[PDB]
RNA sequence: CCGGGCACUCUAACGGGACUGCCCGCGAAAGCGGGAGGAAGGAGGGGACGACGUCUGGUCAGCAUGGCCCUUACGGCCUGGGCGACACACGUGCUACAAUGCCCACUACAAAGCGAUGCCACCCGGCAACGGGGAGCUAAUCGCAAAAAGGUGGGCCCAGUUCGGAUUGGGGUCUGCAACCCGACCCCAUGAAGCCGGAAUCGCUAGUAAUCGCGGAUCAGCCAUGCCGCGGUGAAUACG
RNA sequence: AGGCAAGGAGGUAAAAAUGU
RNA sequence: CGCGGGGUGGAGCAGCCUGGUAGCUCGUCGGGCUCAUAACCCGAAGGUCGUCGGUUCAAAUCCGGCCCCCGCAACCA
């Protein structure tokens, strides 16, 4: 953490397509190291997506991710005893990760029944431009824009 | 929870104390340290001073308290009030 | 507070065990006890002869007792008498065939436990502790050691506050396994308390 | 501090208490809302978890503001100490008196201490002479709750304003 | 329906519904169904009145349940309490009994938390 | 689950066997 | 390790549910090893000495 | 399974292999950035190992001892009790609050241990803990033992519930002389709080958090949910 | 366009009492 | 005797006043922080509003008695 820029792990991409993003999403979904459960979940979600909005869910997923991707957000730095929501950029990979996380959160905030289903719905919402994850992203952006005042307190 | 296979355990002190005082009719406080033992039908009606680590404490003894060891009725630790 | 025993760290390699005999779950326990007893007894006896390696084997329940010492004469007796007595005692204690293959330690200032014992003895006579330690170190160096160390802790010569007089020579490479260091220890059973006499002799690598 | 304003109510049928305190009954939510809109002042639910959802029909924001103002006013009222010594400089004494007067005018208590060392001879007497004199000077502003009581190493008084 | 002393449940897998008897848990119910001859995959809303009644009869005649059961447990306690037994004493106190260390976590016998100054 | 000595998983956790989890 | 509580080395129990092993070098009660009959300190000491044959510093 | 075979796994002894050695780049030099072949690349990973000394750290209750003190007593024996007491408080855990779960039913994959009055195959009696009979091994060669999460199917449907299992009643199983204080376990019933937890605060940088089971040691039996130890699945993120 | 330097900015460097 | 005003968790203070809606600080308990205490932060507990009573759909609130506290007018003191 101190010395080097700390390398970002390259994964085996998806075995069903050839997508690292997909793999990452699956991992995020996966709690407890139950991948061959969350992988199954992911594919169920994909199938559901296909059933509804009849595009290859991979592309849909990508679109959703793009929609949630934030570009400026807020960190927290204390200055003169006051704590500031410091509005700075989000780095590409990091931003992507954040988006993924948000999607997962939304899936588990949703009141609908089953694992795949919720995720699928969330993805569809993201694609549309609505839902929970997208809303969160928007809020984050606003927090940057409500507090664009402090910008100059860059890291 | 009751815990004896086959051979309901009673100690041959106040096994072969109280059974002789079946012949002596009743008896007049039987002081024991063997709390281990159960309360067999032979004991019924007598008065047993079981050991409280310090006290030889009396129990007048009934037909209800048959399925129990003696040290139940001699509560060894004392008070909880502060 | 740190610092583990140097022998008990180099005991699959440079120096082999001070006992060598297999026994199963059924008999390691008794045999071990017997060995311990033997060791105790020898110590009690051959403190005069100056004892080092108190080696033992059960080679098919033929106890092999090897005492590497400072005086074969003293163990043996004045021709071959006390050696026998000791053996008999061992037999009595430990009823199995028992030998007592005495070896002298030529260069008695390479055997570190011997050195430690010597120092302890000197202390018991109440000498200048630090001086004595220094002398010991010098002797060790002379012998042909590639480095020496003597740590003596306790009530130095009859002191009311705990000290740890401490001296060394050359290399005492206490970390390398390849080092091979004779570590000796002697309990200075003294008049005001108990003194620790730790001695490290670096004889040679590989 | 903070209640459900007009449309923040899904609490079905409401206890229609105006800003006046008058009961219009157990109206719908919607009806009540309409009434509020017409009357200009919000149906604020001061007891949603009650025998009818206590629909107090005042402007919520306005009410909040009022409360805030009241709170602010409450702050501005407090205890002000004037610690004399046994030995007094007269100018200093006068200044202290003036300060006390000012405090009383403002609305603020004046706890009037002395500082005693040991030397407790005519120390208490001196304190009495001081504090009582001070009181005499500004009776119009404050009258004494606590007389010149001995604190061992102080002599405490409390001059409390005449009217509130 | 009221399959014990006023023991009505509703809308669930038969066994589970039965489990709502004060006299019955997940095992007894399963056994009972097997005995009486009603299929486990059925409901309280989907049970036929002959098959409802068999169960009602069997169950009632087979075990001691509900209010009776409550009385029995109370009776047992009394038997333990009235006689100067350890367990009885513990019960009287409000203490745990069977083999708990009480020093810290006796709470579901002690209720909530009654803090004291030190 | 885990703790409940009248399930399968509970039994496994507790170490034992019985009605719910047989030997065979 | 009272030299009076070497009533364990007194082979007699009264009941063979009283035989409580003990170390057999210091006569400690609390950390014997069936495989050595030694307390976890004495054993350690002997291991370091090299006087329990074959007992290395562990490593894997 | 057997013959048959050492091929492969293995197992275990021994050797080799990685050295910044090769190329490019910078750098006076070290060295550093990138290749390359290579199973591994720059200390490959993880251990074991902890300097002079500090903390008058801890232990005279493991032992060793100086001094003091006790001595029909502060010693010895035993029986019983106490260490487990409980209005409270903290520490470390375990289990949970559910549906990526829970319950059952079949089905599959480990490592590492350990076993002689020890493990117990298998057969029968039992709902079951287990009990009876009984082979095998003296251990890679027999056994503990099924690993579980997983995968297939069924069920449950968002509730304080098939979540959860405390507690409490009952009946039992075992060890041991003896489970009252104070055992474990089985079975049946009971079905508590708890709807992811305030201020705080801890752990962790890769086969690791997280979760899942298995072995062990002490040990009759265990209050082990601990400790040590092994494998299964297995991430995240590190701008600074 | 980059190389620094000298200057001028302005931002940030919050707070937080004690002791056998 | 008069008149005035007051009475709220342990202490000081808001509310009455506008009929529905009990805060604020100091302390008490518990926790956290810290090496430790203070301070700090977090919770928790704690008020039926002197009272009799009335109101009124409902009062701390409106009304009175009585109890008081407060100042002054007041004789023996
Ligand atoms: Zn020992």
């Amino acid at each position: 953490a101190r010395r080097r820029r700390a390398e970002v792990r390259q994964l085996q991409p998806d075995l069903v397509y050839g997508d690292v993003l997909v793999t990452a999403f699956i991992n995020k979904i996966m709690r407890d190291g139950k991948k061959n459960l969350a992988a199954r979940i992911f594919y169920d979600a994909c199938k559901i997506i296909q059933e509804k909005t009849g595009q290859e869910p991979l592309k849909v997923f990508k679109q959703a991710v793009e929609n949630v991707k934030p570009r400026m957000e807020v960190r927290s730095r204390r200055v003169g005893g006051a704590n500031y929501q410091v509005p700075m950029e989000v780095s590409p990979r990091r931003q992507q990760s954040l988006a993924l996380r948000w999607l997962v959160q939304a899936a588990n905030q949703r009141p609908e029944r089953r694992a795949a289903v919720r995720i699928a719905h969330e993805l569809m919402d993201a694609a549309e431009g609505k839902g929970g994850a997208v809303k969160k992203k928007e809020d984050v952006e606003r927090m940057a824009e409500a507090n664009r005042a402090y910008a100059h307190y860059r890291w | 929870p009751r815990s004896l296979k086959k051979g309901v355990f009673v100690d041959d002190h106040l096994l072969e104390k109280v059974l002789e005082l079946n012949a002596k009719g009743e008896k007049r406080l039987i002081k024991t340290w063997s709390r281990r033992s159960t309360i067999v039908p032979e004991m019924v009606g007598h008065t047993i001073a079981v050991y409280n680590g310090k006290q030889h404490v009396p129990v007048y003894i009934t037909e209800n308290m048959v399925g129990h060891k003696l040290g139940e009725f001699a509560p060894t630790r004392t008070y909880r009030g502060h | 507070g740190n610092k583990i025993h140097p022998i008990g760290f180099r005991l699959g390699i440079t120096r082999d065990w001070e006992s060598r005999w297999y026994a199963g779950k059924k008999q390691y326990r008794h045999l071990l006890l017997e060995d311990q007893r033997i060791r105790g007894l020898l110590e009690k006896e051959l403190y005069s002869a100056g004892l080092a390696r108190v080696d033992i084997e059960r080679a098919a329940d033929n106890v092999a007792v090897t005492v590497h010492v400072a005086k074969p004469g003293v163990v043996i007796g004045r021709g071959g008498e006390r050696i026998r007595v000791l053996r008999e005692e061992l037999a009595k204690l430990t009823g199995k065939n028992v030998a007592l293959n005495v070896q002298e330690v030529q260069n008695p200032n390479l055997s570190a436990p011997l050195v430690a014992q010597r120092v302890a003895e000197q202390i018991e006579r109440r000498f200048a502790v630090r001086r004595a330690i220094k002398q010991a170190v010098q002797r060790v160096m002379e012998s042909g050691a590639k480095g020496a160390k003597v740590i003596v802790s306790g009530r130095i010569g009859g002191a009311e506050q705990a000290r740890t007089e401490w001296a060394a020579q050359g290399r005492v490479p206490l970390h390398t396994l390849r080092a091979n260091i004779d570590y000796g220890f002697a309990l200075a059973r003294t008049t005001y308390g108990v003194l620790g006499v730790k001695a490290y002799i670096f004889l040679g690598e590989v | 501090k903070e209640y459900l304003t007009n449309e923040r109510i899904r609490a079905k049928q409401v206890r229609v208490v105006g800003p006046d305190g008058k009961q219009l009954g157990i109206m719908d939510t919607r009806e009540a809302l309409r009434l509020a809109q017409e009357m200009d002042l919000d149906l604020v639910l001061v007891g949603p978890n009650a025998d009818p959802p206590v629909a107090r029909i005042m402007d919520y924001s306005k009410w909040r503001y009022e409360q805030q103002m009241a709170e602010k006013e409450a702050r501005k009222t407090e205890v002000k100490s004037i610690k004399f010594r046994v030995k007094i400089d007269e100018h200093d004494y006068q200044t202290k008196l003036g300060h006390i007067k000012r405090f009383l005018q403002e609305g603020h208590k004046v706890k009037v201490t002395i500082m005693f060392r040991g030397r407790e001879v005519a120390h208490p007497e001196l304190g009495e002479r001081i504090l009582n004199r001070v009181t005499e000077d500004l009776k119009d502003l404050a009258v004494v709750e606590m007389k010149p009581e001995m604190l061992g190493r102080d002599m405490n008084m409390l001059l409390a304003p005449v009217k509130v | 329906a009221r399959i014990a002393g006023v023991e009505i449940p509703r809308n669930k897998r038969v066994d589970v519904a039965l489990t709502y008897i004060y006299g019955i848990g997940k095992a007894r119910a399963k056994e009972a169904l097997e005995k009486t001859g009603i299929n486990p995959a059925t409901r309280v809303k989907d049970l036929t009145e002959a098959e409802v009644v068999r169960l009602r009869e069997y169950v009632e005649n087979t075990w001691k349940l509900e209010g009776e059961l409550r009385a029995e447990v109370a009776a047992n306690i009394k038997r333990l309490m009235d006689i100067g037994c350890y367990r009885g004493l513990r019960h009287r106190r409000g203490l745990p009994v069977r083999g708990q260390r009480t020093r810290t976590n006796a709470r579901t016998r002690k209720g909530p938390r009654k803090t004291v100054a030190g | 689950g885990k703790g409940d000595r009248r399930t399968r998983r509970g039994k496994i956790w507790r170490g034992t066997y019985g009605k719910y989890r047989p030997r065979k | 390790a009272r030299k009076a509580l070497i009533e364990k080395a007194k082979r007699t129990p009264k009941f063979k549910v009283r035989a409580y092993t003990r170390c057999v070098r210091c006569g400690r009660a609390r950390s014997v090893y069936r495989f050595f009959g030694l307390c976890r300190i004495c054993l350690r000491e002997l291991a370091h000495k090299g006087q329990l044959p074959g007992v290395r510093k562990a490593s894997w």
